[PDB]
């Protein structure tokens, strides 16, 4: 149980640290991406792409 | 009856540019109504 309580932990960890990757991701759908696409509302590409 | 043409052209053309959606800065302002309308009230 204590690896399966340190797994809870990593989990909310590696959530903290994907705020690094999104970040260049919007700037790069900002700069880019659905400005492409016609200007929307959001765009479920790059919302998968992160993932 | 020359101008009459000038003016019935015109507003066609009026229209047939706006089948095309183009945003701009200006819908934040209504984007706020939105949240004025259906959230906030």
């Amino acid at each position: 149980r204590e690896d399966f309580k340190n797994w809870v932990g990593i989990l909310a960890t590696n959530t903290q640290k994907v705020k690094n990757i999104i970040h260049e991701e919007v700037e790069k759908y900002e700069k880019q991406y659905r400005g492409k696409e016609l200007l929307g509302f959001v765009n479920y590409k790059t919302f998968e792409i992160i993932v | 009856v020359k101008h009459t043409a000038k003016a019935e052209n015109m507003i066609q053309l009026q229209f047939r540019m706006e089948q095309m959606v183009f945003c701009q800065d200006q819908i934040y302002s209504v984007v706020l109504k939105k949240v004025r309308e259906e959230i906030f009230n």
